[PDB]
């Protein structure tokens, strides 16, 4: 999995 | 209309004395930093604004600018350690973990979002995110009778950033937040959501990837039927982290691999040796090596199982590194097996794909190679029949391969395939 994401 | 404003515009708006523009200009912000191309978060840090934001967090008279300063920090949170970093910088943690208590679900669910960035940058900044007392409200995000009752994109948020505090090592989280969390994660791994078990399966994965305390502490919750179960299921982002959560238990002790083999596991690995998903049918082998490093009565699991014949065919055709795993698991089984097992072993067509192998590239496959043939070797001695042994190695070219091999740079592989050409080819 992403260590982070963005809110898109 | 607050699209497309100019960094300049915003910060005009933010520093103007005008609570209506400055939630105007946050929107804004918002709405540059939530583009795919290229959004512009080192000229919002440049521009001093995160403090700005963070201040936002707190105006509980204004929920939509908390909403709005709190998409704008997730996003720059989303990016490098630097950009986190200076998320964290400006005082955002104990704001945001405040924010989770908020009574407005999408300013809480932000919140929970832009910690789980934060954590998810490393060790350092998730142990500090523990010690401001996220945890707590998180867990208690999810104190509900029915999980169905919450909004599936709301579940999910709080899931993974539940596994971003489970996550990383050197060092590994706190044993203390493990034991607090490992109870929701063991609700959350029954939940029918595939994103939500995918999540949870990776949390239980980090929680595993670790000494056989940490694997204990796990499997003491009962979790490993029910990621047998996940290891059997059909979606593959739930396979992925349900077999790497089962490999790293089995790294463990003989017992928590007992465990595993209780739970059925065994019964799933013909279609994960056979998986058209190359990394699937990797750690499905290493998996396997793992197993078969166990005790004779647990390789003779494996034998029961049919499963043998099933490395036979993966050490025959894989991906190389697949192949390795294949090798590991064949000498593991030869270290550790009964006679009656390697002949077993033999019998189901170990040695012409085992010799196909030694003319690969890789050092350490050779040596494991080697090495695996050399058990045999001692089990046929054990019963007599080396020149048997000698003669099938013989006929399929394993001959050559090892004689060329006494002519190897690396020194463990001539002088042990030395040793086998005068032992047993003279």
């Amino acid at each position: 999995p992403p260590t982070k994401k963005a809110r898109v | 209309g607050t699209v497309n404003w100019s960094v300049e515009d915003i910060v005009k708006g933010i520093n103007s004395n005008n609570l209506e523009s400055q939630l105007q200009a946050t929107q804004a912000a918002r709405k540059l930093l939530s583009r795919e191309k290229q959004p512009p978060i080192d000229n919002i840090i440049r521009a001093g604004l995160i403090p700005k934001f963070v201040s936002f967090l707190g105006k509980t008279d204004c929920s939509p600018i908390q909403f709005e300063s709190a998409w704008a920090l997730t996003n720059i949170a989303s990016g490098t350690s630097e950009q986190t970093k200076a998320v964290v910088d400006g005082g955002a943690i104990p704001a945001f973990i405040s924010l989770l208590a908020s009574p407005h679900a999408h300013i809480s669910e932000q919140a929970v979002w832009a910690l789980g960035n934060i954590a998810g940058d490393g060790s350092a900044f998730r142990d500090l995110v523990i010690k401001h007392g996220a945890i707590d409200p998180l867990l208690a995000l999810l104190a509900v009778p029915d999980l169905s009752t919450l909004a599936c994109g709301y579940l999910r948020n709080l899931t993974w950033t539940l596994s971003n505090l489970c996550r990383n090592k050197n060092p590994a989280p706190p044993l203390d937040a493990v034991e607090q969390i490992l109870p929701t994660l063991v609700r959350l791994l029954h939940h029918n959501d595939p994103e939500v078990l995918a999540d949870s399966c990776w949390a239980i994965s980090y929680l595993t990837d670790g000494p056989n305390e940490r694997i204990e502490m796990v499997v003491k919750k009962g979790v490993v039927p029910q990621l047998v179960k996940l290891l059997g299921a059909t979606e593959l982002p739930i396979v992925t982290p349900a077999l790497r959560a089962i490999g790293n238990i089995v790294t463990g002790t003989d017992e928590q691999t007992q465990k595993v083999i209780d739970a059925g596991a065994l019964a799933v690995f013909p279609s994960l040796l056979t998986n058209p998903k190359t990394n699937i049918q990797k750690e499905a082998t290493w998996t396997m090596s793992n197993i078969t490093a166990g005790r004779q009565d647990q390789i003779q699991q494996v034998v029961n199982h049919g499963l043998v014949p099933f490395l036979v065919g993966v050490l025959s055709k894989a991906d190389f590194k697949t192949q390795k795993e294949a090798a590991w698991a064949i000498t593991n089984y030869t270290s550790g097996g009964t006679v009656e097992q390697i002949v077993y072993l033999v019998h189901c067509g170990i040695i012409e794909p085992l010799m196909n192998l030694l003319s690969a590239k890789d050092t350490k496959i050779i040596q494991v190679i080697l090495d695996a043939i050399s058990n045999i070797f001692q089990a046929a001695e054990k019963l007599g029949e080396t020149e048997k042994l000698s003669i099938m190695i013989e006929e399929c070219g394993g001959l050559d391969k090892i004689e060329a091999l006494q002519r190897h740079e690396n020194e463990s592989v001539y002088k042990a395939s030395l040793n086998l050409i005068e032992k047993y080819f003279s």
